[PDB]
């Protein structure tokens, strides 16, 4: 005349498969995800001031090409150059190119 | 895992163990019953959403950094920007799979743990009036109905008032 | 809409400490790195079976 | 902690002992006392000494290395060079934190680890004449005087001699 | 170790235990005789592999990169370069050493692991039919012949049948 008992844990049908310092794959209960693998496709407009350069380059904004003269006195978080944008003013080159836009973009 | 406990000398989960992580299964004269073990469970819990919490706070902010994709041939500074990138990543991805083999290392043998610990704990309270039968189940040698298993589930089981009867049936 | 990180792919969230979709960002973001999935174990080993 | 001794089955520390990390406190027929252990007190400081001095060695040298301020804007050059400072100071700063983590961790582990090894010992060395009442004491089911305490404490405890005494009072 | 079983209750290795990791000595009224344990040797042989595995896994493939030996002064494009480089050196430097610690610290502690986990599931086999000696020895209280210890070496060793022969011994 007595009784019995047992200590156990939980199991699950299927549970994930995670890496440790001795398994490659080894299955636990639960997991979560640490790297972000997708994007929705969008840029968010907020919180940062986020400015479309569209059809010019910041620096065919810097100089005032006409087409880009909408561009004058803007600020931006982060200025966006499209692959579609062109330049349709006097043909120029800047020694040194990718400093200007650096320094202007920051 | 370190401890033996957890596919140990445990021998499998309970699937059917659906309120809690860890808990206790039980057969006496009023039949046969299951119940989660509260602080064990929240213990393993508090201890995986404290490291989880380290984990995924503050991600860092940066702003203006250096150009990753060029579309014309440079050479060496150029060459230079590339390798600072690459040899950044390759840290970063490093310090990624690492950081993922230790903490799972580790919450492997603290789940571990924490069954082997409510186990010992169960063990201690029984004292004398029952037996470790090897696969996490105690054999206990007096009359214990569900008040009886309650109170020792919930850690107010008084040993000696079943001491006579416990050793009676154990040694005689 | 609402994001902390932009990448040249769009906006991603920054919950997750790390990133698989573009070494270039800006904001606050997570570390890129090369795997494309990694496993926090949150809970203990499944053994349903001996 | 992984063994569940510290804030575990031991319920609490004791601030009065002074002269060591782990030890005993008895009674018995000539009054109480306290001593400390100093194998088990000598074994966690040996080991927390040992990864102290791992971490505090050999800071590296290094002279003349880049400029890591600038007094006009230059551009790409510039970015690159605060690039690559920014980025090395990240990657160490995440290994500063992830090394007091880790360390620190295991720091408590393994002093908990020492305590359990010194509850496990003298539990071996009693055998069958003490019982374990699950806060980390033992009752001793003998006379035992202060030479016997010394004795457990000092690991020449002999338990047959005892052994008689010890049963007709746990069993009858 | 933590668990304090190699290099503690288990006061030294054998030499003589060649074909195991792990094993039993035993002395019985027909001799004396040592076995190894093949499932815990095979069980830390596993994990050693295992992490072994892991560890030198997938060296990096690099092709074109940057300069690191230099055949003019430069200056500011050259300080960089080596700059570059050598906190790139440092920092894998870095991971190397805090690799193999962490890895070594974990290989021992689960050897010590695994030690412990044989004796406690010999000593649960045994029930009440033997007492552990304190130095990772049983004293079993009943004639135990070559077959009766290699049914305890085996894990089908039945207590019941023994169970009054050694409780007899033991208490009586
Ligand atoms: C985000 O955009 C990047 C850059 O365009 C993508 O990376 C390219 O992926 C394609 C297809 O796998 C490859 O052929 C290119 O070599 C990649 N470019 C570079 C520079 O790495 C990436 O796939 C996009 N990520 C997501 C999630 O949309
Ligand atoms: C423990 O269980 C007993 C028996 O069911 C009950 O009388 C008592 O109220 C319980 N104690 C606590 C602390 O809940
Ligand atoms: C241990 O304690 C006993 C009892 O007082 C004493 O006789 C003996 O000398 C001690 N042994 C050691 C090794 O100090
Ligand atoms: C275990 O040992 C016993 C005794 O020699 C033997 O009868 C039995 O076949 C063995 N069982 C296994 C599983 O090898």
């Amino acid at each position: 005349p007595g009784a019995t008992l047992c200590l156990g844990h939980h199991a699950v049908p299927n549970g994930t498969l995670v890496k440790t310092i001795t398994d490659d794959q080894i299955e636990v209960t639960n997991a979560t995800e640490l790297v972000q693998s997708s994007s929705t496709g969008k840029i968010c407009n907020n919180p940062h001031r986020i400015l479309d350069g569209i059809d010019c380059t910041l620096i065919d904004a810097l100089l005032g090409d006409p087409h880009c003269d909408v561009f004058q006195n803007e600020t931006w978080d982060l200025f966006v150059e499209r692959s579609k944008a062109f330049s349709n003013c006097y043909p120029y080159d800047v020694p040194d190119y990718a400093s200007l836009r650096s320094l202007v973009a920051s | 895992g370190l401890f033996g406990a957890i596919a140990g000398f445990i021998e499998n989960g309970w699937e059917g163990m659906i309120d809690g992580w860890y808990g206790f299964r039980h057969q006496n004269s009023e039949g046969t019953g299951q119940a989660a073990d509260l602080k064990s469970t929240q213990a393993a819990i508090d201890q995986i959403n404290g490291k989880l919490n380290r984990v995924i706070e503050k991600t860092n902010e940066k702003f203006h950094q250096i150009e990753k994709e060029f579309s014309e041939v440079e050479g060496r500074i150029q060459d230079l920007e590339k390798y600072v990138e690459d040899t950044k990543i390759d840290l970063w991805s490093y310090n990624a799979e690492l950081l993922v083999a230790l903490e799972n290392q580790h919450t492997i043998d603290l789940t571990d743990s924490e069954m082997n610990k409510l186990f010992e704990k169960t063990g201690r309270q029984l004292r004398e009036n029952a037996e470790d039968m090897g696969n996490g189940c105690f054999k206990i040698y007096h009359k214990c109905d569900n008040a009886c298993i309650e109170s020792i589930r919930n850690g107010t089981y008084d040993h000696d008032v079943y001491r006579d009867e416990a050793l009676n049936n154990r040694f005689q | 809409c609402i994001s902390e990180c932009i990448t040249p792919n769009g906006s991603i969230p920054n919950d997750k400490p790390f990133q698989n979709v573009n070494k270039i960002t800006y904001g606050a973001c997570p570390k890129y790195v090369k795997q494309n999935t990694l496993k926090l174990a949150t809970g203990m080993r499944n053994v349903p079976e001996k």
